[PDB]
């Protein structure tokens, strides 16, 4: 059930290796990503993190998990700010 | 009396002959030869500009030597090593172990061309080509050998191109690509001319004028010397590309040269552009990183190969922000996963280095200033678990270095990827990518640490496993704060 | 956990000498790496064309040991020390050269003699860099560094000769200008009889790519037939013509050869220590042998006509 | 790109000498050797960026006279740590120089 | 192959013969010669103990230099000059002033020797001795040179011995006493023994001990090298010495050696004295000048010197009570009178450096240290005139040094004086005066500096006249303090 | 009141040159102090006994020039070029030295050969031993530094020279034990009638005092004898002989000869710049000559036996 | 003269070496050609005082050995700076030591 | 009239050429040397200055002049405190 991708955080200098769930939704992935960047190279801000593929235009919907999201495994997503 | 040199040079390198017994394929394969199907007579207008002969260089060479370890023995009780701030301390474990064992590699692709060039010229300029990489490699080795009694990490100054540590892997991708793992034509364009008229100034030059501030005579005085045999093999370069433009050839010397300077480039941006503007100490930089990149790249290696009649390459533009931008956040990385390198990152971010580098890179403060200011937090208070690393940064399945971008108030990063025969690869920019299409046979396979990671070949699969893998075999080998965080009493 | 380790007095490879490690030691040793991975030699696709190359011909040689870095230059010389012995040799043979010129040794040949240098002499230019090539092939060949590190001065040595030979046939020409000394040197290497059993064994040799048989065929084979077989026979001819400078540069040059023939009976030794490779060296032997016996005769029917 | 433009566009060619006993006969065999030429001068410690537009000669004859002692041309690779410009050497002296005018 | 030099060195000497055509004196005439009329065959016993021959010394010699001059280069831009303590600089000025054309003079000794010892081995060595002054006198002028578009003062490399500055008197009065004004077997006896085995060290090493504490491995690595030139000639002392034992010539040898110490003795306690304990800045004192000369002169010279046979010195208990006194004295002096010096003198008696010196020689401040108290307050109190002096001081009719005691709280000194055909002379000590009286036909009519001043010869009779006649030629070379005063604001 | 100066590019006796000073320049020229005081060579008692030696030998030569210290070596040689140039001789010929045994080019030399080294050659260590001491009587007594200089550097020639006699008197004994070789040498110098007018022309040129009357006497009319009438014969009875060493060692001494003329000749052009000094050195020369030509017949009749 | 009669009552003999690539192998030399010697070393950095009591030898054998390349006798003259004790010096060792005992 | 002397002061550190006069009185005289020490070398204090032959135990008068004296030019004096 473990699913690798990697993940650049809104504002940090890096993509990272972060594995998530196949089940996790895309308010959960987008914390297990933070955990690698928030108070480490970001500061905390308010806000509700998100998720999308790389560059893309379009967001998942936050209840939505990785598997219902046809994401494929080390393929690379953003976490950012609404 | 004697008879000049100009006299019976010609006769020297007279030694083209039309196979009989064999056919000249068979004789200069082009997987080894690379001669494109030009004409083994077309080879003989090959004219090294910059000539020896064999008496001449035993001489030379002979004093250049002794020079060298003259200084070296003279300077033995000068304290470099515990007076000097400790920057400098891994600025010289990062050179020796990046570079020693490479210059001995060197010697392959010196004799590569002393076999499997057409041209004659070529041949014998490679056959000092190969002795001068001999010397380079054996310096490499020699001067940093006194110091592995007191530290661990001069081990590396052997050892590292014989582990996966992941900055090891990322030169070796380089110099198997550049120089041991292509035909003689290619060695001649990529390595003599591209890495060793171009980047390699930056290295044997450039930190050699940062160290003759530091004070380090033995180490500026080595670096020098070296480059003088630099300035004579790597002339091997342009009369292959003269020759290949003659002969219908410039689209793919072209192709060539592009390649092997971005390839260079990136290297020279995660080794270099951290030592430059962070470890060596602020009031040793004789220049910024992007300076000495205006100086030995633009003003003078591109110039030159204009002069050539080559083109500036493609992405002359992509080369120019990245110059800006990359090794920052290069050097943000290695610092961040310290622990994975085997010398010392220092930070390089006291308010007094904060200054000089937003006057050398104007916006520097709302960007990697971001991030160090939470780093630099955390530091006063004491939340060192927040200032080390629980996970893996992805890696360009191209030059073997993490992925990175700008951070801070204009966040912006890109990574380029590519599905090829049904396997997903990630490459740090447009022409890392576009390298990688140009010769897919040559990487397809390959895997970077991560990948390997990923697939189960690091066990057990953890940052301790990783680092094991990576060859690791104390902790006093591992990568720490260049100063223990004592410039955190600055902030 | 890891372990704590105090620092090493040398490389950790070296740690366990019992010895002080010398500079040849430290310089030398165990500096490929393309050796670590059978399956990828060098860093890049395991199937890329470099490294299909070297998994045949480096790792798939039948000549086997398992430990081909063991192997010393019985010399152990480095870049350093070479540099000051050839020094001291060329700056001896210029210090011949010019001497027996400005006593105008060329002039008091034996008459024709300059024909025999012509026809016999310069050409050796071209075998002289068929064995700079092939030098540098066993190099970028060898299955360690102290093996290469032979194979690189031995390349040097091999341009050494054929810088003299370009030099003296230059030289030559000033006293007898209508032998075509220096002018029809690469047709004689090419036509001339004498030359094409010489022409046929490098060209061959030079298509040798498993690092075992290049080995064995230019140490073992080739070089010392040319010792053998043309470098003493000319001293001999010299001697009854009167020049009495090639004796002495021959001398010079025989003292690298002497030196090749060492550090190559030195790997043999090694090798041996695995006695199934005693019939694949004595197979490469037999196989060039005849090449090289009908070179040399081939060469010495022209020399004594 | 400008300041990137302008740095491409010059026609600086001469030599790179490394610190030591070469540096100071040099530069005055650069001014000495290529008279109504400026010769330009940047001082790095570790080496110095001597440079001419378009041409820099430099002759044995006058870097022996500079330098104060015998000297054959060939010495100069013993602290010629680079240049600018293609190179064309012989046994009476080194020319720096461009094909082309940028 | 080669033969051992063991099996061929015997006939390299095998030089002697018995003359026909002229006699023996003729050949080997008792003033330049010395052989004290012990017969030519005698000679023959005599055994150079540290060999070489001409093949080995030119292959080792280059060697020597190759290093000196490869090191001197790769300083060049160390800022030894720009950033040493002017303490330093002003050691450097005075050892080049006082050494280079001395030791071309000692060329002189070496080839009177070479001409007129009748020991074959002894002409040998001296004409390799000969060819090691050669070096030391060119390499002495050399290094300095290029510090003459610096300062003016670097001039006196060249010049001192050409003047008739009080110094330079000094020096020559004893070089020309002890190398050229004497025969050949004095020479052996005075210089390659007694001042080559004895003194040398502590300018030589001692001072290189210094150098190499205050970073300036150019000068270090010099001298170093130079002695070791000195070890290899400097041996042809003791066996001359044993052979004048063996022949019943022992009080002639102990008379010898007892006055070249002493004569040695003197000047270096005015030259090397303040250098170590005064000029060389505090942290780059390796030991203090007793310390020095405990370890050099009494540990191993004195040593040596036992061994073969001789008696220590009948001025034994003085020359230890002069080691303790003497330098503090002429430091103190060389500094007053600082203009007519052609170095710029440190008075080193900041508050820091007098509980060094308390601590090397307790006592000093309740002698010297009074001295200094007055001195420092005049500075203090900008009463500038009072730390300039109005007239000469009086100067030994021997060593050419003025005439100095113990000041302060136990004040003593003495004079030692002699009226001698018609004239009176004075002398700076027992030994001194003893000297002179060994060989007044050598003393007996020099005038030393101030006997001049007095007799007319010096034009005008005045202090400006005094300088000029010693040959200053402009205001900028004359000697000033080192800090230009500056240590008083640790006052 | 003094002047105020800025510092000088140089040393300020070398000034007011046009061109930048050499290496030559800043470390040879204007050295001797004791030139200064004509009544005080050295820094003495005007009458102590060096300073009347100097006085009356050096100061009062009838040989005058008011500028010696304007000479220069026409080789501008340094203590580290001579050195170079000469570890460049001496290698060569230690190569030479070694080769040549190797090939035991002792045993080859005309029968009796050994008889008329034994006699001939090996006790040149004397008549070389005292032109060393000759030359470093010139050396001390010379009124410039740079005149000084070329013999100093001429009396480690003449040592050079020496030691290569000693060293093939002792190689030439192991061969042929039976001649004297290293034995009768000092006899045959005070003997011999064919040394015997050597030894009184050196005895006698040894206690020629006055400074120019012993360069003249050593460079100007010995020297030039032993050139043509011991070193050039020798080479031809070598040739004869089949010793085929002797004349390239020979040959390598007479550069060091050449040497010692080229300076002598132009310290000779520099003394002519006054008009007086022609008949001063042409009188010397007149003495001398014919002790030096009784010399070379001597030898030559003996070496001819 | 207490102090002084110490420091002259002292058997001491070996080399004094100079800063340099000989310092340590000749330290290392001392040691292993006299075993069942003390070696005693002082350190003033710009040379090394080594000494033995009575009589301390150096092989050319050892040295080389130390030293870690080849090595001839006669090289020890470019860092021997000076020396305590009598010298016998030959190609195969140097011996330093003293006739008499204090 | 010039009468050079060589004078040691009391607590100095060395010996100077100090010209007096002919008819100076001992008094004059150790004017004339102290011009060169105190206040130079040697801290100022009470008391009589006074001359003596050098060493010796013998003061002369200090109405005594200096050719009255009997010392002769060039000889060695010393300046000392009663
Ligand atoms: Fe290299
Ligand atoms: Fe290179
Ligand atoms: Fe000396
Ligand atoms: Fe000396």
């Amino acid at each position: 059930s473990a699913f690798p991708v990697h993940a650049a955080f809104e504002k940090d200098f890096l993509v990272q290796l972060v594995v998530v769930d196949l089940n996790d939704s895309m308010d959960q992935v987008a914390e297990k990503v933070a955990y690698h960047c928030v108070n480490r190279r970001v500061a905390p801000r308010e806000g509700v993190m998100r998720v999308r593929k790389h560059r893309s235009t379009e967001l998942f919907p936050r209840d939505m998990t990785i598997a219902e999201s046809g994401l494929n495994p080390t393929e690379v997503i953003d976490v950012v700010f609404e | 009396a004697m008879h000049p040199r100009k006299d019976w040079y010609e006769l020297t390198r007279a030694t083209n002959w039309t196979p009989s017994y064999v056919t000249e394929e068979q004789l200069f394969p082009e997987r080894m030869s690379g001669h494109m199907g030009i004409p083994l007579e077309k080879w003989e207008s090959y004219d090294e500009p910059y000539k020896t002969s064999y008496p001449e260089y035993v001489s030379i060479q002979r004093e250049k030597d002794a020079g060298a370890y003259s200084v070296k023995a003279a300077l033995e009780r000068a304290k470099i090593y515990e007076n000097s701030d400790p920057g400098w301390i891994s600025t010289l474990k990062s050179h020796y172990g990046a570079i020693a064992v490479g210059e001995y590699a060197a010697v392959t692709g010196e004799g590569r061309m002393a076999r499997f060039s057409k041209a004659p010229g070529n041949r014998n300029m490679a056959t000092f080509g190969m002795m001068d990489e001999l010397r380079h490699g054996q310096l490499q080795l020699f001067f940093p050998h006194e110091y592995c009694k007191k530290d661990r990490q001069f081990d590396w100054a052997w050892r590292a191109y014989h582990s996966n540590e992941w900055a090891a892997i990322a030169a070796k991708h380089f110099f198997d690509d550049i120089i041991t793992g292509r035909d003689a034509i290619s060695v001649a364009i990529m390595l003599t001319f591209s890495f060793e008229t171009g980047f390699t100034n930056m290295q044997f030059l450039g930190l050699a004028a940062d160290a003759a501030e530091a004070g380090d005579y033995t180490f500026a005085n080595l670096i020098s010397s070296i480059q003088t045999d630099e300035s004579r093999h790597a002339q091997q370069g342009g009369p292959a590309l003269q020759l290949l433009i003659e002969n219908g050839k410039r689209e793919e010397a072209q192709k060539k040269v592009d390649m092997a300077i971005w390839r260079a480039w990136r290297l020279f941006a995660v080794l270099t552009g951290p030592v430059m503007d962070y470890y060596t100490p602020l009031e040793d930089r004789s220049q910024s990183f992007k300076e000495f990149m205006y100086e030995w790249i633009i003003g003078q290696f591109e110039r030159s190969l204009i002069d050539l009649g080559l083109d500036k390459p493609w992405y002359w533009d992509l080369f120019l922000k990245d110059i800006d931008e990359l090794h920052h956040s290069y050097h943000m990385g290695v610092w961040y996963w310290r622990t994975t390198a085997w010398w010392n990152p220092a930070a390089g971010v006291t308010p007094e280095e904060r200054d000089w580098l937003e006057e050398k890179y104007p916006g520097w403060n709302k960007r990697w200033g971001r991030c160090w200011d939470v780093i630099t937090e955390n530091v006063l208070n004491d939340r060192m678990d927040l200032v080390s690393p629980e996970t893996l940064p992805s890696v360009c399945n191209m030059s073997q270095i993490p992925l990175v971008g700008v951070p801070g108030d204009d966040w912006n990063i890109e990574v380029f990827s590519l599905e090829h025969n049904g396997r997903l690869y990630h490459f740090g920019s447009e022409v890392d990518r576009w390298v990688f299409q140009q010769d897919p046979v040559q990487y397809q396979n390959h895997m970077n640490i991560v990948d390997r990671f990923l697939a189960g070949q690091i066990q057990p699969m953890t940052l301790e496993g990783a680092l094991k893998y990576m060859g690791f075999q104390s902790i006093e080998e591992m990568g720490k704060d260049a100063h223990d965080f004592a410039w955190a009493d600055k902030c | 956990s890891f372990e704590s380790k105090k620092p090493m007095r040398t490389w950790s490879h070296l740690a366990e000498m019992r010895k002080k490690p010398s500079e040849y030691d430290i310089v030398s040793r165990k500096l490929h790496y393309s050796t670590n991975n059978p399956d990828s030699p060098w860093e890049l696709s395991p199937d890329s064309p470099m490294n299909l190359w070297y998994k045949q011909y480096r790792n798939a040689s039948p000549l086997k040991h398992d430990n081909w870095d063991a192997f010393t230059d019985p010399d152990q010389l480095v870049y350093r020390t070479y540099n000051l012995m050839q020094d001291g040799q060329e700056s001896y043979v210029q210090s011949l050269f010019d001497q027996f010129n400005e006593r105008e040794h060329d002039q008091m040949v034996r008459e024709g003699w300059e024909h025999t240098m012509a026809r016999c002499y310069s050409p050796l230019r071209y075998l002289f860099h068929c064995l700079q090539m092939s030098s540098a092939y066993v190099q970028q060949m060898a299955p360690a560094s102290t093996i290469s590190n032979c194979c690189i001065l031995q390349t040097a040595d091999s341009l050494r000769w054929l810088t003299h030979t370009a030099y003296r046939t230059h030289e030559l020409s000033l006293t007898y200008p209508d032998a075509g000394l220096g002018e029809h040197e690469r047709e004689l290497w090419e036509k001339e009889p004498g030359w094409q059993g010489l022409r046929e064994l490098m060209e061959k040799q030079l298509t040798a790519f498993d690092w075992g048989e290049a080995f064995v065929s230019l140490n073992l084979v080739v070089k010392p037939m040319i010792v053998e077989s043309i470098f003493k026979p000319l001293q001999q001819q010299a001697w009854e013509n009167n020049d009495t400078l090639l004796p002495l540069l021959i001398d010079s040059q025989l003292k690298d050869a002497e030196r090749h023939s060492r550090w190559s009976k030195a790997l043999v030794k090694h090798a041996l220590e695995n006695p199934d490779n005693h019939a694949v060296i004595e197979g490469w032997i037999e196989k060039w042998r005849p090449l090289a016996d009908r070179a040399a005769e081939a060469y010495l029917s022209m020399l004594s006509s | 790109s400008t300041l990137a433009d302008q740095a491409l566009h010059n026609n600086n060619v001469g030599p790179i000498i490394r610190a030591g006993d070469l540096v100071e006969p040099v530069i005055e065999t650069a001014e000495i050797d290529n008279p109504g030429k400026e010769i330009t001068v940047e001082d790095r410690r570790a080496y110095v960026r001597i440079a001419a537009e378009g041409e820099l000669i430099l002759t044995r004859k006058t870097l022996e006279e500079q330098l104060g002692r015998p000297f054959n041309m060939q010495e100069l690779e013993i602290n010629l740590a680079s240049f600018a410009g293609q190179i064309q050497a012989d046994e009476d002296q080194i020319r720096f120089y461009f094909d082309k005018t940028m």
